[PDB]
C-alpha cells in the first residue's frame, strides 16, 4: 500500500524481482 | 539476408504487414523498447508464420513459456536463408543456437558503456571519408526476425563455451539452457 | 548424493519458479518503461504510444497462463518420497576360511 | 451439461465440442448479442488449428475468425476486427481443400473491415484482387460478384468525393464559421461547423 | 548476513533451503546465557 | 443466468407484529429451503436491510420493499428438489434473527418443471408463522445479466450433515 | 563534447563497482552515454 | 577566474591544470602547507585541487590533497567546530564513499551532519543534503551486501 | 517407490 | 494386511487441497450425497464411511478425541497416523501364505 | 526469543501451514508488538516489518482453516490491524478493523 | 558520436537461453529497421536542473526548473515560505501539442476516438474515422487517459492474479520435498 506510480518510478518493481530472479538461479541439473 | 535466390519478395508469398497497422504499432513497438531509443524506426515488415508452422510451434510449447526474441539475419547460417525460413522453422544444428530476450544494443550504435555492451548474440578513404560519416553515424539498416521461442523451465548454466551441445546434455525434463555471467 | 537426488527434485520446482518469476518480471519491464515513457513525451505522441503499450499487452500478455504448473504436467518422480532403508554394521572379520 | 462431458470422454481437444462452441457462437451471432459470440468463437479458432488439417485452416477456423471478424467489427471495436480478418485471409491463400469462394469472401470481408476502420487505398487494392478472382471463377451475375463490384465503385467514389463534399477549410476557430458573433456558443462536432460556415473569396484558394 | 544458518542441516544449494531451527543442546546453551546478563540489582 | 423475484410492496397483520416496536428495523432474504440465515444476510444483494418505516401502524401494517432479487439459477440444483422460501428476521441486538414468515414453499423437481412460470405473473402468497395472514408478489427468469454474478451456493453445514447421514 | 561524468559519490562508485553483466535487471544510469549539458546553458538553467 | 568559469560550465577537466598554476603561484609569493603560520589563500586552494580531482573519477591521488587542507585549516582555525574544517571533513568522507570503504564515511558523514544541524538548522539545504548522502549510502550498502553475501548460486 | 518397482522386477 | 493400501500411500505425497476448511467439507461431503444416490452396497466402505469423517467444527471437546478414546476402536488409530490425518477400498490382495 | 525459535521449530517439522505453527507466529507477531511499546525505541521500525509479515501470513492460513469467524482469526486480524497502523500505513489498518468487526 | 541528449530509458532486462530443437522456435516476423541519426530523440527525461546527475522527474513552474525527485526534497522541504510550489511532473510542463508528421506543419485541432491518434487541419475530411460521433475535442481525452494510465493495466493485472497465484503452489511442492529430504536426513 503505497503511491504506485511513484513506485515504478524509482524501480521497486523490476530491480526488486530480478535478485529474487538470480537468488533462485542454483547452477547445474545434477551433474550426472 | 541474401533471400534465398535472387527473387523479391511476393504478396503471394509470405505475408505483407501494413504500414501504420495494428501489427505495425506492435512490431515497432516491441523493437523500440528493445533498444531504448526512438531513433528506431520500421521501414518493412512481413508475416513468414505459416500455419503448418504455427500447430506443430503450439504442439510442442505445450505448458511451456514464451519470449520474444530477435536474430540478426546477417549473423544467421546461410543454411537458414528467409525461403528456407518460410517452411522449416529456422533449422538449430546440434551446437545449439543462442536467443536474446529482453533489452538489446544494434551493433555499431551502443548504447551501454560498461564492462560488457549488452550487443547483440550472434548465432585512406577508410578514414578520410569516416571523418564526415562514421562520426555521425549515417543510417545503416537491417534485417532481423522476430521470432517466439518457447523456453520453457531453463536450467541456469555458465558460459556459452559449455553451454554448447557438443557437451552439454539438455536431461529430458528440460528444453532450454538459461546463461549466467 | 542425498543432496545429489535433492537436487534433482529442487532445481526443477525451482526452475518452475524461475519462469513463473520470468513472465512476471517481463509485465515489470513493460510498466517501468511506460513510465518513463510519461514523462518523456508530448501529448500527441502519448496518445499513440498508448494504443502501441495496448496493442503490445493485448498481443503478447492477451490470453490465459500457459505455463500449466500442475501434478500432471511434472515428470513422475515427483510422486515418491526417497525411501531409505540399509544399515553400516561395524563387526570383524572371521577367522576362519 | 455436455461441456464436462466432451471435455471428459473427448480429451480438450475435441470435434464435437469445437462444434458446439462453433453453433453457440453462430446462434449469438443470429440473435445479434454480439459479445458473448467472441469467448465462443475464440474457441473454435483454438481448437481448428490443431484438431482438423493442421497443414493449414478448415470451414470451421473460417468460420471462427468471420464470426469474430463480424462481431468485433459491428461493436466498434475496429481495430483487432483488421487483425484477425487478416489472419483469416493469410492462413488461407496458399491452401488447397479450401475453394476459391473461400479466400475470396474472407478478402472482401477484409477489405469491408479495412475500409470501415477507414484505409481506403489498402481496402480498394483488396477489394479489387476479390473481385478479380470472382469475376473469372463464379460468373458476373452472382450476388456475391455484384456486392465486390458495387464495394470496388464505392471506394472510388468515397476517395474522389470526400474532398469536395467537405472541402479542408479552416474552420473551428470562432472568428471563422460564424456562431461566436452570430448568437451560439460554440458547435464542436463537425457536421455542424460546416453548416454554418459562410464561403468567401479567402476561400476559394482551397 | 543472508547467509544463516545452524548446523542442523546440511542439505543447501539456495538460500531458501537454509533452516535456522536451533539444535537441542543449541537452545539450552543460548538460552543460558541470558540470567548471566544481568546479575539481580546491579 | 438467475431467477428475479420482485417484492413490490409488504403486509402483515394484527399479531406478533403488534409488539414489533418502533425503533427495531427488519431484514427480508429469500432463500432455497436450504443454506444458512447467517450467510445469505451477509451477501449484499440477495437481502434488503431497511429501516423500519412510517412508524404508526393504526391498523394491519403496510410497508414498501421495492428491487428485484437475482438468485443464481441451479440448473441442476443439488440436495434433490428445488423450493423458495422467504423469511423475516428481527435484525437488532436484542432479539436477534427469528422467524417471523415462511411464506410459499416448492419450485418444482428439476424446474423448467412446476412452478416455474405459474409465479411469473403477479400473485398474492402467504406468510405462515404460524397462523395465516398474507402477501407477496412476482417471480421471473432473468436474461443472462453478464459477468457471472457470484453462482455459488451458500450450503448449510448442518442440513448438509443430516442428509448425507440419512443417505 | 565530452561524457556525462557525474559528480555524485555514488553514481561514481556504481560505475567502478557493480557491473549489468552479473544481474538480470540493473539499474543503467551510472553507465550511459548521456550528453554533458554544454557550457553556456548549464549556466542558465 | 577562468577555473571558476569552467567549474559552472561543468566542465571540470579543464579546470584542474587551471588550478595547478594558481598552486604554483600562490605557493611562492605566499606560505606552504609548514611555512610557519599557515595561510588560508593556500590551504583554501589545496581543497580546490582536492575537490576537483574527485570530480574528474580518481580518489586516490585526490586524498593526500585534502588532507594537508585539513591540517592547515586546523592550525589556522584552530578548535574543531568550525565551519571551514566542516567542509573538509565532508570532503574526507566523499572520497571515501567514492573508492567504496563503508562504515568509515558514515562517521566522518555523522560528524558534519551533526554541527550543521545545531548551527544551520535542521532544514537548511546544506543539512538535508547530506542526509540525502546518508539515504544513499544506504543504498549502497544495501546494494554491496547484496551482491557479495548473496553469492550462493 | 518406482525405484522399488524396478528392483522387484529383476528379483522375486 | 488388512489396511494394505494406506501402508503405500504413505508412499506418495498427495495433493493439497486449496480450500479452506468449510471449503474441504463442502466438496467432500457433497460428494457423498450423489455417491449414495447412485446406490450400491459395494460404495460403503470406500467414501460413505471414510470421507464420512469430516467434523465442521473446528472446536472439539476433549473428552471425545481424548488420548485415551484410542481404546474403543483402532481403526481410527491406524487412520490419524497412517498418513489419514483425517482426510477408495477398491482393488485386492491375494491372500494366499 | 524462545518465540523465535518455535516457530522455527514447528515449521521444521510440521511445515509453515498447520494450527500450531501458525499460532506460534501470531504468538511472536504479539511478543514483538510488545517489545516496540516496552523499550519506546525509533529503531525499532524493521522490527515491525517483520511483524507485518509474521501476522499476515498467520491471517492468511487461519482464514483457510478456520473460516473467518473464530476467536483466532479475529484477534489476528486486529493484531495485524495495530500493527498496520503503527507502520503509518493507516486505511489498510481501517480495512481491517472494519472486518474484524 | 554518442553524442544522444537527455537521459535514455534506465531499467535493462536480459535473459540468454540456448535451446536444441527446431520446433522450439516459430519465426514469425521479418523486420526491416532503420537506426537514424538524424532523428530527434522522443524518448527522453532531460536531466534535472539543479545537480544535472539525476534525470528529472518534478517540473516546478514557480522555480521554473526541470527538477529531479531528490532536489525536490532540497529546495522545496527548505523553510516555511518556500513549501507551497504546486508541483506537476515534467509530463504537464506547457509545452507545444506539435505537427501531423504526414503532413508537415498545420497543428492538431481534434482527437479521432475509435483509433487513438488525432486529427489535424488537412487529414480531418480524409481521415480513418472521419465518418456517438469519432471527432471530439482534443483537450479533454488526454486528461482521461494521462489518470488512465495511473491506474495498472486490466490485462497485466491479471498477470498478477495468476502468476502470484501459481507461485504459492509451487512453494507448497517445494515444502513438501525439502520436509521430506530434511526427514530422510
Amino acid at each position: 500500500m503505497s503511491r504506485r506510480v511513484e513506485r515504478l518510478r524509482r524501480g521497486e518493481g523490476l530491480l526488486s524481482f530480478g535478485v529474487v530472479h538470480d537468488s533462485l538461479a542454483v547452477l547445474g541439473p545434477t551433474v550426472p | 539476408t541474401s533471400v534465398g535466390g535472387d527473387v523479391r519478395l511476393s504478396e503471394k508469398d509470405l505475408g505483407a504487414v501494413l504500414r501504420d497497422s495494428d501489427e505495425w504499432a506492435f512490431l515497432e513497438y516491441l523493437l523500440q523498447m528493445s533498444v531504448r531509443t526512438s531513433r528506431v524506426r520500421l521501414l518493412q515488415a512481413w508475416h513468414i508464420a505459416t500455419p503448418h508452422l504455427v500447430s506443430a510451434f503450439e504442439r510442442r510449447t505445450q505448458g511451456r513459456l514464451l519470449t520474444y526474441s530477435f536474430v540478426d539475419t546477417a549473423s544467421l547460417d546461410e543454411d537458414n536463408s528467409l525461403q528456407d525460413i518460410a517452411r522449416r522453422g529456422l533449422k538449430i544444428p546440434m551446437t545449439g543456437m543462442r536467443f536474446a530476450v529482453g533489452n538489446f544494443s544494434l551493433p555499431g550504435f551502443p548504447l551501454m558503456r560498461g564492462g560488457p555492451a549488452e550487443a547483440e548474440d550472434p548465432f585512406s578513404k577508410f578514414l578520410d571519408a569516416a571523418r564526415s560519416q562514421l562520426l555521425t553515424g549515417e543510417r545503416r539498416i537491417f534485417e532481423y526476425l522476430l521470432c517466439q521461442v518457447g523456453v520453457g523451465r531453463s536450467v541456469v548454466v555458465e558460459d556459452e563455451k559449455e553451454a554448447c551441445g557438443s557437451r552439454f546434455s539438455l536431461l529430458w525434463e528440460y528444453d532450454s539452457a538459461y546463461l549466467e555471467k | 548424493q542425498l543432496s545429489a537426488m535433492k537436487e534433482r527434485k529442487t532445481n526443477y520446482l525451482l526452475a518452475v519458479k524461475r519462469e513463473l518469476l520470468s513472465e512476471m518480471l517481463v509485465i515489470e519491464w513493460m510498466e517501468t518503461f511506460f513510465a518513463h515513457l510519461r514523462l518523456s513525451l508530448s501529448p500527441a505522441e502519448f496518445l499513440s504510444y498508448k494504443h502501441k503499450f495496448d496493442l503490445a499487452a493485448a498481443n503478447i500478455f492477451g490470453g490465459a497462463v500457459r505455463v500449466d504448473v500442475d501434478l500432471d504436467s511434472m515428470p513422475a518422480w515427483m510422486s515418491e518420497k526417497f525411501i531409505l532403508q540399509g544399515s553400516f554394521s561395524v563387526t570383524t572379520a572371521p577367522y576362519a576360511v | 451439461e455436455l461441456v464436462p462431458d466432451f471435455l471428459f470422454f473427448e480429451g480438450p481437444l475435441s470435434l464435437r465440442l469445437m462444434l458446439m462452441e462453433l453453433l453457440i457462437a453462430a446462434v449469438a451471432f443470429q440473435h445479434k448479442q454480439y459479445a458473448a459470440a467472441i469467448p465462443p468463437g475464440l474457441k473454435v479458432y483454438h481448437a481448428s488449428a490443431l484438431t482438423v488439417n493442421p497443414n493449414g485452416c478448415h470451414w470451421t477456423g473460417v468460420a471462427a475468425l468471420r464470426l469474430i471478424g463480424k462481431s468485433l467489427m459491428e461493436l466498434r471495436r475496429f481495430s483487432e476486427a483488421i487483425m484477425v480478418l487478416e489472419d483469416a485471409v493469410r492462413g488461407g491463400r496458399k491452401d488447397p481443400s479450401l475453394p476459391f469462394f473461400v479466400t475470396c469472401m474472407n478478402r472482401y470481408w477484409l477489405a469491408v473491415a479495412l475500409s470501415k476502420v477507414g484505409r481506403f487505398r489498402d481496402a480498394r487494392k483488396e477489394a479489387a484482387g476479390a473481385l478479380v478472382v470472382l469475376e473469372d471463377r463464379l460468373g458476373e451475375n452472382h450476388p456475391a460478384t455484384l456486392s465486390a463490384l458495387f464495394f470496388v465503385a464505392e471506394l472510388d467514389q468515397t476517395v474522389g468525393c470526400e474532398d469536395i463534399v467537405a472541402p479542408p477549410l479552416k474552420i473551428m476557430d470562432g472568428e471563422d464559421t460564424l456562431l461566436r458573433e452570430f448568437g451560439k456558443a460554440a458547435s464542436v462536432d463537425v457536421g455542424e461547423l460546416m453548416l454554418y460556415r459562410p464561403i468567401g473569396p479567402e476561400d476559394l484558394e482551397i | 548476513d543472508e547467509w544463516v544458518s545452524s548446523g542442523i542441516s546440511r542439505l543447501a544449494n539456495c538460500v531458501a533451503d537454509l533452516t535456522t531451527a536451533p539444535s537441542a543442546v543449541g537452545v539450552l546453551e543460548m538460552l543460558g546465557e541470558q540470567g548471566k546478563t544481568g546479575k539481580p540489582v546491579a | 443466468a438467475a431467477v428475479a423475484v420482485n417484492v413490490s410492496y409488504f403486509f402483515l397483520q394484527v399479531e406478533i407484529a403488534q409488539e414489533l416496536p418502533e425503533g427495531t428495523p427488519l431484514a427480508l432474504a429469500v432463500m432455497y429451503r436450504d443454506e444458512k440465515l447467517c450467510r445469505v444476510c451477509q451477501q449484499p444483494e440477495r437481502v434488503v436491510f431497511k429501516s423500519v418505516y412510517s412508524r404508526r401502524p393504526k391498523e394491519p401494517l403496510i410497508m414498501d420493499i421495492n428491487r428485484t432479487f437475482f438468485l443464481p439459477f441451479f440448473y441442476i440444483f443439488p440436495s434433490g428438489d428445488p423450493a423458495l422460501d422467504i423469511v423475516i428476521v428481527h435484525e437488532s441486538t436484542n432479539k436477534l434473527r427469528k422467524i417471523i414468515a415462511r411464506t410459499r414453499l416448492d419450485l418444482g423437481p428439476s424446474y423448467r418443471r412446476l412452478g416455474l412460470l405459474r409465479r411469473a405473473r403477479e400473485f398474492l402468497l402467504l406468510p405462515r408463522m404460524e397462523p395465516a395472514g398474507f402477501i407477496k408478489l412476482a417471480a421471473r427468469v432473468a436474461h443472462f445479466p453478464d459477468g457471472s454474478l457470484p453462482s455459488s451456493f451458500l450450503w448449510d453445514l448442518d442440513v448438509l450433515k443430516r442428509k448425507a447421514d440419512a443417505l | 563534447p565530452d561524457a556525462w561524468h557525474p559528480a555524485s559519490p555514488s553514481l561514481i562508485w556504481e560505475r567502478n563497482s557493480t557491473n549489468v553483466g552479473t544481474r538480470s535487471t540493473a539499474n543503467v544510469f551510472p553507465f550511459e552515454r548521456i550528453q554533458a549539458t554544454q557550457a553556456s546553458e548549464t549556466r542558465i538553467l | 577566474t577562468v577555473a571558476l568559469y569552467f567549474f559552472r560550465t561543468r566542465q571540470y577537466g579543464q579546470a584542474l591544470p587551471l588550478v595547478e598554476q594558481v598552486l604554483a603561484i600562490r605557493k611562492k609569493h605566499l606560505g606552504d602547507f609548514d611555512a610557519a603560520e599557515p595561510h588560508a589563500r593556500v590551504a583554501d586552494c589545496y581543497a580546490n585541487i582536492g575537490l576537483l580531482h574527485r570530480l574528474l573519477g580518481h580518489p586516490t591521488e585526490a586524498f593526500p590533497c585534502v588532507l594537508i587542507a585539513l591540517d592547515m585549516r586546523m592550525r589556522i582555525y584552530q578548535t574543531r567546530e568550525t565551519s571551514g574544517v566542516q567542509d573538509l571533513v565532508l570532503a574526507l568522507g566523499c572520497l571515501q564513499h567514492q573508492a567504496g570503504h563503508f562504515r568509515a564515511a558514515l562517521e566522518a558523514y555523522k560528524e558534519v551532519w551533526t554541527f550543521r544541524n545545531n548551527t544551520l538548522g535542521v532544514t537548511h539545504p546544506d543539512t538535508v543534503n547530506v542526509e540525502l548522502l546518508l539515504r544513499q549510502l544506504e543504498k549502497d550498502l544495501a546494494a554491496q551486501m547484496q551482491e557479495d553475501k548473496q553469492r550462493f548460486v | 517407490d518406482s525405484a522399488l518397482r524396478r528392483r522387484d522386477y529383476v528379483a522375486v | 494386511f488388512v489396511h494394505a493400501r494406506d501402508f503405500e500411500l504413505a508412499i506418495r505425497h498427495q495433493q493439497v487441497s486449496q480450500q479452506s476448511h468449510e471449503g474441504r467439507v463442502c466438496t467432500e461431503l457433497l460428494q457423498v450425497v450423489k455417491t449414495a444416490e447412485t446406490g450400491n452396497a459395494s460404495h460403503l466402505a470406500g467414501l460413505q464411511r471414510l470421507s464420512r469423517g469430516a467434523v465442521i467444527s473446528t472446536y472439539l471437546d476433549p473428552l471425545v478425541h481424548s488420548p485415551i478414546v484410542n481404546m474403543y476402536a483402532p481403526d481410527e488409530v491406524l487412520m490419524n497416523f497412517l498418513l489419514g490425518h483425517t482426510p477408495e477400498t477398491g482393488e485386492p490382495s491375494i491372500a494366499g501364505p | 526469543n524462545c518465540l523465535q525459535w518455535a516457530l522455527d521449530a514447528y515449521d521444521f517439522h510440521l511445515g509453515s501451514e498447520t494450527p500450531l505453527t501458525v499460532g506460534t507466529a501470531y504468538e511472536l507477531a504479539m511478543a514483538i508488538f510488545l517489545l516496540r511499546k516496552a523499550t519506546r525505541s525509533d529503531e525499532a521500525l524493521l522490527l515491525v516489518e517483520t511483524a507485518a509479515r509474521l501476522a499476515e501470513a498467520s491471517l492468511r492460513v487461519r482464514t483457510q482453516l478456520f473460516g473467518r469467524q473464530h476467536v483466532t482469526t479475529l484477534n489476528t486480524a486486529l493484531l495485524l490491524g495495530l500493527l498496520l497502523a503503527d507502520q503509518g500505513k493507516h486505511r489498510r489498518a481501517m480495512s481491517l478493523i472494519e472486518a474484524v468487526i | 558520436k554518442k553524442v544522444t541528449p537527455g537521459v535514455l530509458p534506465q531499467y535493462t532486462f536480459r535473459h540468454d537461453y540456448v535451446v536444441y530443437d527446431s520446433s522450439q522456435v516459430l519465426p514469425r516476423f521479418f523486420l526491416l529497421f532503420e537506426m537514424d541519426p538524424s532523428l530527434e530523440e522522443l524518448f527522453a527525461v532531460p536531466l534535472c536542473d539543479n545537480c544535472q546527475d539525476n534525470p528529472a522527474c518534478i517540473w516546478c513552474p514557480a522555480d521554473a526548473a526541470r527538477l529531479c525527485a531528490s532536489c525536490d526534497e532540497l529546495i522545496h522541504q527548505q523553510n516555511r515560505l518556500v513549501s507551497r510550489h504546486i508541483r506537476v511532473p515534467l509530463n504537464e510542463m506547457p509545452r507545444a501539442f506539435g505537427t501531423c508528421r504526414r503532413h508537415p506543419g498545420e497543428v492538431y485541432e481534434l482527437f479521432c476516438s475509435i483509433c487513438h491518434v488525432a486529427v489535424c487541419r488537412l487529414c480531418r475530411g480524409n481521415h480513418l474515422h472521419a465518418a456517438g460521433r469519432s471527432l471530439m475535442p482534443l483537450n479533454k481525452p488526454y486528461q482521461a487517459v494521462l489518470h488512465m494510465a495511473k491506474k495498472p493495466h486490466f490485462v497485466l493485472a491479471a498477470r498478477r492474479t495468476e502468476l502470484e497465484k501459481r507461485l504459492e503452489e509451487v512453494q507448497k511442492m517445494l515444502d513438501g520435498v525439502r520436509r521430506n529430504c530434511r526427514e530422510e536426513e
